[PDB]
């Protein structure tokens, strides 16, 4: 099941991973952040529908 | 460690007819599938493993698939001086011609002959014990070489996949040309060749004419003259498996030390010394000047100046009795040479393979018996210019929809025309981004 | 992976989405 | 068979020529200094959604229709012509012919309705920079009918003063009204072929 | 193994074919009686393309002969190499042509072509792999222009894939040997453009000029003109019958020479053409052959190619040859005059080689050019047609045999649009 603390922790891990990949090369981080925001808006729409 | 050969198109089968003669001469096999009774052997009972196979009693048969649609050159071979040597079934001749049409070569007629050649390929592979790779020999400027060749490449990649492929393909020259509709076939076959053939080696008709004009001293050369030194180049490439090499390179060294990126596999070729009898014994053949002539831009089978680009990497196969000190000093001299420049990200980029077999001589030929020879295969970045010039030729033809109806009358649409165009564009971009 | 690869990924995704 | 024994002689090359129509969403089409066009293709020329680039280093994406019409279009020379967007809006009969935004180099930014040039249509055209702020040199709203706007319009000068009336970029002897809103006075009359010939000046 | 079938119609077609089979039979080495008495064994290998062994070596050529009067079959059988033609291949009528396209293509067509399709289909089944059809006929006559054209329609309706070479002679102002040439030329070209694949257009003034200038002959005649046409027709199929350094099949010729499906009216020429007086002075070398080819005085059609633009061209060569010299010549000639070739095609000229030159020589060639200066050929006939038809001249011979003036107007329109297309591509 879904849990807000699980979501927050996974978001923190995603931030750390995107920080690492940006330190490698920034453009990959830009793409990853855009993808993150897009499924964030998708899940927001799903939550509104529910 | 056998290597199989596929010759597609009239050009491919002619090169094979002029190259298997070199192999059967190198391994002392009589031109009817046997050895002479008397001991006239250079040494060894398996120097011919990579190309032939004894069957009960000294009856060797080459590992060759001579596939062509229109049967005028296949039966020319069938009635030529090699009848008791070739396998009667390997020589696959179809029914009608491809007629410079990739459509007819790849969809209409190809589909009913690829599955007929594939079974012979499978039988040869199953007979083989340590199969090493494929060597394809074809012409992109025609129908069978481009169309049927690309179809066979795709349908061998789908099946075997992991095995290496070395594609010796000819391109049209920037100015000298025979076929009118060759740009279409060239681009269509280039798209297929890009992501299937492991290592692409390039040849050019005018780029061999001018060498035969400036070096071999022939003002009226011909195909029967070009094919002989093409056979020489492939023999220099394959001699490592055959003969005992002190510093020898198997077929996978080419892909391991000369393909830094999988997209980038397009290679200039050179061969020294291109000398005849008149000046052969007057000049002195030494590892310094033969190598220098190899790296000069006037002795390349691909008409392209390496000055406009940067040598990414290089391989040098040496035949004959050569001591490694001189080749090491020679590559040092090359690294100190000014004109040719390297991309700075490759500090070591010279593979130096060496064998213990001197180059062979064919009776009635032009090249003479020599001590040592060198074959230089260079992954440079000047080949993007070749592709771009061919593309600029293609654009004018495609703008006016000329000759397009002949193509589209078969299964070919315009979508693959456009996708081959954009594939060549992507290749251009990749080569230029490699850049500095 | 290359910078050309990532920028071409951007281009390809944008082209596919412009429908 | 019956497939062969059919009226196919002429028809074979006729259908081949038809199949050579050069249409469909091709991956790309190129020339030398030509119109690099990517998008859906039909009727032998640019028809459908697609982007076109050419000699003027201007890469504009719009809905092509055989060049006898065109859909929504976005024309711009971005970071090479050094301007974000030059035109943005729908097209009709190879002309915007409706809601359109245009951005000159620095002259102005015109967002309005207009058909076959700015010869008719009601809209706005801020003839000054800094359009996000009141520092804009002026803001005009009304009927464009030429460079001389030639209609009933109204514009604010950014000092608070407003003009409301008939306009031929000026000097149309049309009864208008002008508001010294800062002072608190207003002048109604006739801008007869000039800034002033007659009228009445009053106290709001 | 790639079969070719030859179709002869009209008096001119019958004579030209009776000379073409003459040349082919003598070069493959079959004597007049019908047996095989050649010398070399390389000719025996491809005789199937043109011949069938019946029983006991009596080779029968694979040809169809058609006409409307027996007065041409009599001459065909009488002439040398007459006995070779299979007696089943003499479909002839009884009435006669009459020079009316109506009798050629509508009335007598029904009762003759239905009878000759049996022979052509039987021949097609008798051979195994048809490469295509070669038909030698006329455009200025009644049988070749009309009945030959209707047979072209029927054959293309039957086999769509096979190519067609149409060796057609056309009328001319200076050598106008009859008075209704425009009608039977337009009413034939209208179907020829739609229906054929390679239109080998010839004439008589060009052949007479060749036999007068290049051959220096004193009294040239139909024998000599037909001999030249036969030489060209053998050179065009040299590749299928003999191997060489670079083979060239009929579909390859069509692909390399046609940029648009209805732009397929070529113009042909032979090389070398030297006089018997000065046989032993010229040099049979590739530069001389190419110089003799690329000029107006050798083309076998009333076209001034320098008054136009060679869209494409093809050059067959025969003899032990160097493709290096061949293609350097074909490139130097191309780069000397970039104006006379089209702008948007690189390498306008295709080349091909074979290793056996024709008997009696050692080095030959054959030039086939797709030019845009061939439009004026049809322009002459079009203006003649306009002038004659504006006053309904001779029209009753047509409009009294099930024909309508709408046919004439549409044929004129088709010629006009074709010549417009040539003119546009310049
Ligand atoms: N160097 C060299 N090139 C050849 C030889 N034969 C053909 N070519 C090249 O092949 C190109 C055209 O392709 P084709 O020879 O027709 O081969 P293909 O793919 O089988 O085409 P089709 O015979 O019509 O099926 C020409 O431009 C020549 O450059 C040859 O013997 N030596
Ligand atoms: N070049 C050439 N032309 C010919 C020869 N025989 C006839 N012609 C011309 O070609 C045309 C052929 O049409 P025609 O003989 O009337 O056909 P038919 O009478 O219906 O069989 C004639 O008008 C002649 O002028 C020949 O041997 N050589
Ligand atoms: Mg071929």
């Amino acid at each position: 099941g879904i849990c807000p603390i699980r979501e927050e922790l996974y978001a923190q891990t995603f931030d750390e991973l995107i920080r690492q990949v940006t330190i490698n090369c920034a453009e990959r981080g830009l793409l990853l952040l855009r993808v993150r925001d897009e499924m964030r808006m998708t899940i927001a729409a799903y939550q509104t529908l529910y | 460690r056998e290597v199989i050969s596929i010759h597609i198109g009239q050009a491919g089968i002619q090169v094979g007819n002029a190259c298997w003669e070199l192999y059967c001469l190198e391994h002392g096999i009589q031109p009817d599938g046997q050895m002479p009774s008397d001991k006239t052997i250079g040494g060894g009972d398996d120097a011919f493993n990579t190309f032939f196979s004894e069957t009960g009693a000294g009856k060797h048969v080459p590992r060759c698939i001579f596939l062509d649609l229109e049967p005028t050159v296949v039966d020319e071979v069938r009635t030529g001086t090699y009848r008791q040597l070739f396998h009667p079934e390997q020589l696959i001749s179809g029914k009608e011609d491809a007629a410079n049409n990739f459509a007819r070569g790849h969809y209409t007629i190809g589909k009913e002959i690829v599955d007929l050649a594939l079974d012979r390929i499978r039988k040869l592979a199953d007979n083989c014990t340590g199969l090493q790779g494929f060597l394809v020999f074809n012409a992109v400027g025609g129908g069978t070489g481009s169309g049927l060749g690309s179809l066979l490449l795709e349908r061998l990649s789908v099946d075997y996949g992991k095995k290496s492929k070395l594609g010796f393909t000819v391109y049209p020259s920037p100015q000298v040309s025979t076929a009118v509709v060759e740009p279409y076939n060239s681009v269509l076959s280039t798209h297929s060749l890009l992501e299937h053939t492991d290592v692409a080696v390039m040849l050019d008709n005018e780029a061999i004419y001018d060498i035969c004009r400036r070096s071999l001293d022939i003002e009226r050369p011909t195909y029967t003259n070009l094919n002989r030194l093409i056979a020489q180049v492939i023999s220099s490439l394959t001699a490592s498996l055959r003969f005992d090499g002190a510093l020898n390179v198997d077929i996978t060294e080419f892909q391991t030390n000369l393909v830094p990126y999988p997209r980038i596999h397009f290679m200039l070729s050179s061969y020294a010394p291109i000398i005849s009898a008149e000046k052969a014994y007057h000049e002195q053949l030494s590892v310094a000047e033969i190598t220098n002539a190899a790296f000069e831009p006037a002795s390349m089978m691909v008409k392209c100046d390496p000055r406009h680009g940067k040598y990414m990497a290089c391989c040098l196969m040496y035949r004959g009795d050569v001591v490694p000190k001189d080749v090491n000093a020679s590559v040092a001299t090359i690294k100190t040479k000014r004109t040719i420049q390297f991309v700075d990200w490759c500090p070591t980029g010279f593979k130096c393979g060496i064998n213990y077999q001197p180059p062979t001589v064919v009776p009635g030929g032009d090249l003479a018996k020599v001590q040592r020879a060198v074959c230089m295969i260079s992954n440079s970045t000047a080949i993007g210019e070749i592709f771009s010039r061919l593309d600029h030729k293609f654009d004018l033809m495609y703008a006016k929809r000329a000759f397009v109806h002949w193509y589209v009358g078969e299964g070919m649409e315009e979508g693959e025309f456009s996708e081959a165009r954009e594939d060549l564009a992507a290749l251009e971009k990749d080569f230029e981004e490699v850049g500095a | 992976a290359t910078r050309l690869d990532v920028i071409n990924l951007q281009e390809k995704l944008d082209q596919q989405l412009q429908q | 068979a019956e497939s062969l024994r059919r009226k196919q002689g002429d028809q074979l090359w006729k259908t081949s020529d038809q199949k050579a129509q050069k249409e469909g969403p091709h991956h790309t089409v190129y020339w030398t200094t030509g119109e690099r066009y990517q998008g859906s293709w039909k009727d032998n020329k640019k028809h459908g959604k697609g982007t076109v680039i050419y000699k003027n280093s201007d890469k504009y994406e719009g809905d092509w229709a055989n060049d006898m019409r065109h859909g929504l279009g976005t024309l711009w020379l971005y970071r090479d012509g050094k301007y974000v967007v030059r035109y943005n809006g729908e097209w009709r009969a190879d002309q915007p012919t409706g809601h359109g935004t245009f951005f000159a180099d620095n002259g102005d930014t015109y967002e309005g309705e207009w058909l076959n040039g700015r010869r008719h249509g009601k809209g706005r055209a801020v003839y000054g920079g800094r359009p996000v702020d009141g520092f804009g040199g002026d803001v005009y709203e009304g009927y464009f009918e030429n460079d001389v706007k030639c209609g009933p319009g109204t514009m604010m000068y950014a000092n608070g003063d407003v003009y409301e009336g008939l306009w031929a970029a000026d000097k149309k002897n049309g009864t208008g009204t002008y508001f010294y809103m800062s002072k608190g006075k207003r002048f109604d009359g006739v801008w007869a072929d000039g800034a002033i010939k007659c009228g009445t000046y009053s106290e709001i | 193994m790639r079969e070719i079938v030859h179709i002869q119609g009209g008096q001119c077609g019958n004579q030209i074919g009776a000379k073409f089979w003459e040349v082919v039979s003598d070069e493959h080495g079959i004597d007049p009686t019908g047996t095989y008495h050649g010398d070399s064994d390389l000719q025996l290998e491809r005789i199937n393309v043109y011949f069938n062994e019946a029983t006991g070596g009596r080779y029968v050529p694979r040809a169809i002969l058609m006409d409307l009067e027996p007065g041409t079959m009599d001459s065909v059988r009488s002439g040398p190499y007459g006995q070779i033609f299979r007696p089943d291949n003499f479909v002839f009528g009884q009435t006669g042509a009459g020079n009316n396209w109506a009798k050629g293509h509508y009335t007598e067509g029904a009762e003759l072509i239905d009878s000759v399709l049996d022979v052509v289909r039987k021949e097609a089944e008798s051979c195994d792999c048809l490469q295509g059809f070669q038909v030698c006929h006329s455009l200025g006559g009644g049988t070749g222009s009309g009945m030959g054209t209707l047979l072209i329609s029927k054959i293309r309706e039957e086999y769509p894939d096979r190519m067609m070479l149409t060796f057609s002679v056309v009328p001319s102002p200076k050598v106008s040997d009859t008075v209704v040439e425009p009608y039977n030329a337009t009413l034939s070209v209208h179907q020829l453009v739609e229906n054929a694949d390679e239109c080998m257009v010839l004439d008589n003034e060009a052949l007479y000029d060749i036999c007068f200038r290049t051959l220096k002959l004193t009294t040239p005649t139909f024998g000599d003109l037909n001999h030249l046409i036969s030489a060209v027709m053998s050179g065009i199929t040299c590749c299928l019958r003999f191997p060489g350094q670079l083979n060239a099949d009929l579909r390859k010729l069509a692909v390399n020479l046609i940029p648009f499906p209805r732009l397929h009216f070529f113009m042909v020429g032979f090389t070398p053409l030297t006089s018997r007086g000065s046989q032993q002075y010229r040099a049979l070398t590739v530069p001389e052959l190419t110089q003799q080819m690329w000029d107006a005085k050798n083309m076998m059609c009333a076209a001034d190619p320098r008054h136009g633009r060679y869209l494409t061209a093809s050059a067959l060569f025969r003899g032990r040859m160097s493709t290096k010299e061949v293609d350097e010549q074909m490139l130097n000639v191309q780069n000397k005059n970039s104006s006379y070739f089209v702008e948007w095609i690189p390498n306008n000229v295709k080349s091909s080689v074979c290793d056996i030159p024709p008997k009696g020589l050692k080095m030959s060639a054959t030039f086939i050019g797709n030019s845009t200066a061939i439009q004026e050929m049809f322009k002459r006939v079009s203006e003649q047609f306009t002038a004659m038809f504006r006053r309904k001249a001779f029209l009753h011979w047509y409009t009294g045999e099930g024909m309508d003036e709408m046919e004439f107007t549409e044929a004129e329109s088709n010629m006009n649009d074709l010549v417009s297309e040539y003119q546009q591509y310049q």
